[PDB]
């Protein structure tokens, strides 16, 4: 069964920094990459990045590299998106999604972390 | 008389890659296996169509005789039925394979004092390849859902990356030689035969 | 670059036809997925590659490559189908997304 199990709502005040995990299942986790997409509350989606973790590869959009880190750890099986300089850009429903060539392409996704940076 | 070629393909400089491996066609020629199964160089001498000491007995169409270089841990992924990136991407025997596997810890010469990075395997291919073929194909590899239509960028592999072999290394990442005597019967007449 | 959903939000009742739109400035080569967003947070694949769908999409509402548009066309709504669409432009790093387009009651 697949399943992109993700972190729960989550605030802190800003100038800071935040945790965000993905664990998936159902598949062999170097098999497929990992990709990431920011939808805020009043704005469309968009895409943060991906770090394929069997080649430890990391890809990013222009605009997030200078703000997003993305990670996995094999052994948790896991994804994990370190956000830094938490500021009135940095708040959303953060969602987590894995890909491949053959058709597997952008199909299941995390349930939505929405990340909050207010006090 | 005429002994075969077997010098100039276990006894030869520069081995092939295995993405890459060499074959020559062994034939009009009498083969003098004893040589090869008394040779104390041989680490590995596997032969799954007939007991190797009968091989002097035995005559065929041809010996085709595949030559690479693989790692001390890979020269295992080489035997019939085998699974693993040399056996599926790389070099691949049938489930019938009516031959022997031959090989020799050669780090003497295959490794450099910094690393040699001569040799390369592929680690990426779409598809296992058939029993017995060969993809020197270099095409950029689809390893992402964005067609690889620039010459490099993410998830866009060579689908070929090059060994580690160096003086210090263990028994695994050292670069055995490798050859594979593909013996064959067909409807032509027999040409290869043991010595009498 | 990104394409643009031709509408932002569009209207129907059940049984009425609906066509979704993601006009091309350049041609993307065919590369395009598309997604449906309910408003409380559920994401799904509905499309990808030309005309391709997988897993388990609801019913069989597919598009095509109109030329210099890629589509989605349904062959009915349903509650669950009365949501925000998206499309993906998976076709060059760094991928993009049309703005969404929301299907609604009247
Ligand atoms: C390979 O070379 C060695 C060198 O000592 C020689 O003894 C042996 O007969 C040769 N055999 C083959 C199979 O070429």
């Amino acid at each position: 069964e697949v399943q992109l199990q993700q972190s729960g709502p989550e605030l802190v005040k800003p100038g800071a920094s935040v945790r965000i995990s993905c664990k998936t299942s159902g598949y062999t986790f170097t098999e497929y990459s990992m990709f990431w997409v920011k939808q805020s509350h009043g704005q469309s989606l968009e895409w943060i990045g991906g770090i394929n973790p069997n080649d430890d590869s990391t890809t990013y959009k222009q605009n997030f590299k200078g703000k997003a880190t993305l990670t996995v750890d094999k052994s948790s099986s896991t994804a994990f998106m370190e956000l830094r300089s938490l500021t009135s850009e940095d708040s959303a429903v953060y969602y987590c999604t894995r890909d491949r060539y053959d058709g597997r392409v952008v199909d299941f996704w995390g349930q939505g972390t929405t990340l909050t940076v207010s006090s | 008389t005429n002994l075969c070629p077997f010098g100039e393909v276990f006894n030869a400089t520069r081995f092939a890659s295995v993405y890459a491996w060499n074959r020559k066609r062994i034939s009009n020629c009498v083969a003098d296996y004893s040589v090869l199964y008394n040779s104390a160089s041989f680490s590995t001498f596997k032969c799954y169509g007939v007991s190797p000491t009968k091989l002097n007995d035995l005559c065929f169409t041809n010996v085709y005789a595949d030559s690479f270089v693989i790692r001390g841990d890979e020269v295992r992924q080489i035997a019939p039925g085998q699974t693993g990136k040399i056996a599926d991407y790389n070099y691949k025997l049938p489930d019938d394979f009516t031959g022997c596997v031959i090989a020799w810890n050669s780090n003497n010469l295959d490794s450099k004092v910094g690393g040699n990075y001569n040799y390369l395997y592929r680690l990426f291919r779409k598809s296992n390849l058939k029993p017995f073929e060969r993809d020197i194909s270099t095409e950029i590899y689809q390893a992402g859902s964005t067609p690889c239509n620039g010459v490099e960028g993410f998830n866009c592999y060579f689908p070929l990356q090059s060994y580690g072999f160096q003086p210090t290394n263990g028994v695994g990442y050292q670069p055995y030689r490798v050859v594979v005597l593909s013996f064959e019967l067909l409807h032509a007449p027999a040409t290869v035969c043991g010595p009498k | 670059i990104q394409m643009t959903q031709s509408p932002s939000s569009l209207s129907a009742s059940l049984g009425e036809r609906v066509s979704l739109i993601c006009r091309a400035s350049q041609e993307i080569s065919g590369y395009l997925s598309w997604l449906q967003q309910k408003p409380d947070g559920t994401i799904k694949r509905l499309i990808y590659a030309a005309s391709t769908l997988d897993s388990g999409v609801p019913k069989r509402f597919s598009g095509s490559r109109s030329g210099s548009e890629y589509s989605l066309t349904i062959s009915s709504p349903e509650s669950e189908d009365f949501a925000d669409y998206y499309c993906l432009q998976y076709a060059s790093y760094p991928w993009t997304f049309g703005g969404g387009t929301k299907l609604e009651i009247k």
